[PDB]
């Protein structure tokens, strides 16, 4: 794709039965805010909608990347930032 | 190191008394819900913030503690640099907009602070390193509110103080080299030891401590923090043990290359951890993904 500047993301996501290492993991909830790396970067995506493969993440800094790129998802859990799973850039708004 | 000496490093503790020396900060007490939601072990949710057809969480709402913490950063220019007691939430500065630790509302500050493992430290485990058998003082948590500065990179450094003599100063951002350090490196070392005697020797709360300190674009020194002097602190161009052992830090050095006996050592970078902050606690994202992959396919069998 284009490397552009994406404020917010449509994503393909996949999350573990289990934490690394053993606690079960949430599905999405809306409002969430999760660490996402993509590449060298991290940021903050929180979730705005949610299907069983499928979500949207507003994102809390805006990252450059594009369409098709791969990303982990990690969620909070006892004040540790913990991976859940990863994901792929569906589409996203840019600006 | 004794509990006590992480006690006397608390912003609240040692703030009174060098306020004409460091930057101007307000100091606010937690709210005991607002202390409960720091430390929620839950999933992040911000307090104070192809067809589409789950649950919707909501953060706890603290309206007073808000409209408190608004007229304290307006009190500050509108712009503030948040910590707690202890630490700063600088592992978590690729969470906010611009990669920035500047807040300007309660919610900015909610961000970092839920974000920084840093803070999760000061709440969970300040007493670690602690050589002590007594038990744990209770703390009284706070959120210390300082206002913001554009800093010029390579102006910090780290000055380490064993039984009141300055023994080390230390370049802060010893993983950066600076130019400007070694051709000013007299001129920063003197300014630093003329502040130190003056505002600092003598007038903290203990004999061996770390202080910080940024030196401006006009040369003057302003202090930052005082950190405890133990492991807990990062000991940056300096071992522990150089500092502790009683040795000479200098070097092996002539006459030619000597300054002063009683100058302290400063070591600052010379032509040339901090990436595991925007990193998770398992830790290019190619070989990441495939072990999510193999480990998702592993757990559904067994
Ligand atoms: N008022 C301010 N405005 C802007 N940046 C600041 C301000 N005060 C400190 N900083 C920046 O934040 C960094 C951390 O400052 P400080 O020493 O208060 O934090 P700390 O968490 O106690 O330190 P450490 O982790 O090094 O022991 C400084 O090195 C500096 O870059």
């Amino acid at each position: 794709a284009l490397p552009e500047i994406f404020t917010e993301l449509e994503i393909s996501y996949f999350l573990l039965r289990r934490l690394l290492g053993a606690a079960k993991v949430q599905k999405l909830s809306k409002n969430e805010v999760l660490m996402v790396n993509i590449g060298s970067l991290s940021t903050g995506g929180r979730v705005s909608a949610v299907k069983a493969d499928l979500g949207k993440i507003v994102l809390t800094n805006p990252v450059c990347t594009e369409v098709g790129e791969k990303i982990a998802l990690s969620r909070r859990v006892e004040k540790h930032w913990r991976l859940i799973g990863w994901g792929q850039i569906r589409r996203g708004v840019t600006i | 190191m004794k509990k006590e000496h992480v006690l006397h490093c608390q912003f609240s503790a040692w703030y009174p008394f060098f306020r004409g020396v460091t930057i101007k900060s307000v100091i606010l007490p937690l709210p005991q819900n607002v202390k409960d939601y720091l430390l929620d072990d839950g999933t992040l949710v911000v307090s104070g913030r192809i067809q589409w057809s789950t649950a919707t969480l909501t953060a706890p709402e603290f309206p007073e503690f808000a409209t408190k913490v608004q007229e304290a950063i307006n009190s500050l220019g509108g712009s503030v640099f948040p910590k707690l007691n202890w630490s700063a939430p600088r592992d978590a500065y690729w969470i906010a907009m611009n990669s920035s630790l500047k807040c300007k509302t309660l919610s900015d500050i909610f961000l970092l602070f839920k974000s920084s493992d840093f803070i999760t430290r000061d709440f969970t485990q300040p007493f670690i390193h602690c050589t002590d058998d007594s038990p744990d003082p209770c703390i009284e948590y706070e959120l210390v509110l300082r206002k913001w500065c554009e800093l010029i990179p390579g102006a910090e450094f780290r000055c380490f103080v064993k039984e009141n003599k300055l023994i080390g100063i230390s370049q802060r951002d010893y993983t950066q080299y600076y130019d400007h350090i070694s051709k000013q490196k007299e001129e920063i070392r003197r300014c630093i030891q003329d502040f130190f005697k003056k505002h600092i020797q003598y007038k903290f709360l203990d004999e061996d401590f770390v202080f910080d300190i940024y030196r401006d674009s006009r040369g003057k020194v302003w202090l930052i923090d005082f950190n405890p002097f133990g492991e807990v602190t990062d000991s940056l161009l300096f071992t522990w043990e150089e500092l502790i052992s009683e040795n000479n830090l200098n070097g092996d050095f002539s006459e030619v290359d000597a300054q002063e006996q009683d100058s302290p050592a400063f070591r600052c970078t010379n032509s040339e951890p901090y990436l595991s902050y925007r990193l998770p606690k398992d830790f290019d994202a190619h070989k990441l993904i495939d072990f999510l992959k193999l480990k998702r396919n592993q757990q559904e069998d067994d």
